[PDB]
């Protein structure tokens, strides 16, 4: 997931 | 109400732990970096001197601007910031000047640092005409586009600078994975530069 | 409840200092590095490397009720309480690169992923093909398994690394170590993060 | 009456935060640099290292107390005290304060604070070995406030020095300190600054 | 004018710069 | 009691400031040097840059306790620490790991933060075989031996099982001794713990 | 009294922001430097690198208790008590202090305090090679106060140049001076006093 | 044992 | 002034330096 | 006297040192 790569991504959604 | 009164009431109802999300609507913050200096350039890492010009709006620090003054200088530690951070930095952002920031009577509020900081960028071909492009990824850590939306020569550049700006050019990139439904915002700052002759 | 609300109810019931130990169980710690850049290598067989630590926990007494309220807010660290992980084979103090600020969601679960600039120890090898490999070894300071229960893939280069980088990563591996001593009952564990690279 | 009064009242009235603007007058701060040492010069990137006492004066009424059977001076933390926030527009480096962050508060409410600050800049460095040598040009001035919020003013200025390190590499030859008044076209207020030139050679 | 190029009118006039 | 319970009374009950000397006895610490690396060597200034464990133990009964958990991870700053100073330190001690303490029922209090620091070292023939003995001083700066009273957990001599086989240098003995000393001036003796770090290049 | 007792007492009615001037007398400060170590010496920048403690006495009678079933002297940290604003006037580097903040009261009001400081100074380097060596000069004051609220003193001692001096340095030290200079200036009527630190030395061969 | 290796045995098992 | 070359004497005396 | 090269014992005994 390109999610993963994203540091507001990987927090808000648990990668 | 006079400056005395206005900091006061700053300083006693500050939230600086709370976004100022009005109506479930994002903080809309404008960020916009104005070069100043490039120090250092080693075999790949770029050692730069910028002013970062952030702009958002609190309408809880708003007052009555009649029979009182329009703006008010305040320390950001009285204040909400946004969580500000560029991906690509290899060191931690140097502050060089007093952490103020300047609130208007309508709750604007205008901070501009000067930021000492080192990046990854390829540095090879600096002496070349063409020069090396720098990309720099600026973007909120924890928030999303619904809770922070960020927006985007010089004639702020050092001419005793050993390096000489090409150009500046500063973009929004707005990318929504297929995981998640919220869109993730970023401001890309591509610096084309090269060495002097 | 609005975030104000939430973050008020945070700050003013925190306790940084007590672990959230819910009834004997330990915190099941979650921590994975994610390596953006590789600059400096010194041969007195050193390296100095930027990652991001992603941790992740749950902490029962942050949790509210998600009904007509945000599902998530963002917490500074120091209003949490934080797992003491550390790198043993460490030579430099770590430096965190980033606001230090978690994610917080409504359940209790604390999400922080620091950007971390710190030098190892690593047989660095560097200029061969093979390439050097680089071992960290992270666990809590103080606490056992008992108190604190450390977690990890095992490949992915990835989307993460610099491309404006002078090195390139061949291969990234996270393994959980259990290891019990005759001594003492309770079992002891850390995170081998092993990270084999090469000069471009 | 007691040095302990005057420091409680100063401590328990203190409004950092707040500019003392007696009466919508601007705050009359007086900047005046005096040189100790240039330890570094970069001629590769242009850099200058530097050590330097800022002599920063400014009056804030509200800390005045009678003199009468009082002492007339005290030495105030400048953390209880109202700061002008003065900056280099062309600095590099985040200013180090060398010295004890203490000022001197007159019982007139006037403030004198001089710390010794080390702190790099972004100056021709050009023949720094030539006879005539290098001309290092610093400008200070308010980050957020205009001339009518704060005025800046240098504290004559010619020439130097009895303050700079005769053990130095460098030699000073001439240190000029200016009052620049800038009014834009877009609004009415106008913007002051303090030119610092620094004239410096490299020694036989 | 130059006003965006000073720090402390570019903060003070939030509708020029 | 829990381990919130336990936290809150030694939090509120902080006296950080208060050697706890007990019955006019002074505080028993040990002091105890793991070496985990030798990063730099510089025989022209004769000076060393290590990494070490600093295993420092000493009872405070002040925060004993007793269905409760038998220890519990304090931060530093909630307790009294014995003022340790290395006189042949050349640099300031850096702080590597997490500024906590693991606190026993019984009172004890076991620190172990990992230290990164320069010292003032006979370098001189490191590349050799008999390789170079940097010898380091500990001791209280301003208590006497009848307020704290600084002790070496082991002798050794025992070299290293931490100690970072990827390192450049090879430890060859570590010798930590006990020093006191009664001056003819003064009633009241005076302690400090000698680390000797014998090493050599690898090559 | 016990030493929790004394430390409390010191706490609560602790003034660090208030100099301790009895009867409108200055404060007697004494200051004298031991030298340990000379690290570096750059003959670019011409800077060195020194350790030395810096032995501060003064007395603060505020801080003085009854010694009759009491400790005599305690350990209190130097953020409790007020300190001289005693700085270099020449210094190049912000001085890093080694060693932990505590100072040791006596019963009596007098303070002991003696930290490890590593500094930078302004010195001419050129030379250090040959036998009459270099000599670096450091002049230490108050910031702020005359010698009306701060008195400063050198100390009668001139034999322990090298009683501290480590055995393992790349230099030696020659002659250690530390005088003290009181000047009264034409404009002013009180006195200004300084103490000059002049240290002597060469390298090793 | 090479509970003394370990940091957290260490201060656990008061090695 | 000579005064004026003196930290503590500058801050004492506003009038002189 | 030895206690003078000992920078506990010279804060301790300010009749000695």
């Amino acid at each position: 997931s390109g999610c993963c790569s994203n540091p507001a991504c990987r927090v808000n959604n648990p990668c | 109400l006079d400056r005395a009164d206005i900091l006061y009431n700053i300083r006693q109802t500050s939230r600086p732990d709370v976004i100022p999300t009005q109506r479930d609507r994002p903080v809309a913050v404008s960020v916009s970096l104005k070069f100043i200096n490039i120090l250092e350039v080693n075999e790949n890492e770029v050692d730069v001197v910028f002013w970062q010009q952030t702009t958002w709006s609190d309408r809880t620090l708003a007052w009555n601007s009649s029979h009182s003054p329009d703006q008010v200088s305040v320390p950001i530690s009285s204040l909400w910031v946004p969580d500000l951070a560029a991906y690509n930095a290899i060191s931690k952002p140097e502050v060089l000047t007093p952490q103020l920031a300047r609130v208007v009577s309508d709750g604007e509020v205008l901070y501009m640092p000067s930021i000492r900081q080192r990046f990854s960028c390829d540095v090879s071909g600096v002496d070349t005409e063409s020069g090396a492009t720098c990309r720099i990824k600026i973007g909120s850590w924890t928030h999303h586009s619904r809770e922070i939306s960020v927006d985007p020569d010089s004639e702020y550049f050092s001419q005793y600078s050993r390096f000489e700006i090409l150009d500046v050019t500063q973009k929004k990139n707005s990318v929504t994975y297929s995981c998640c439904p919220e869109a993730y915002e970023d401001v890309e700052v591509s610096l084309n530069f090269r060495k002097k002759g």
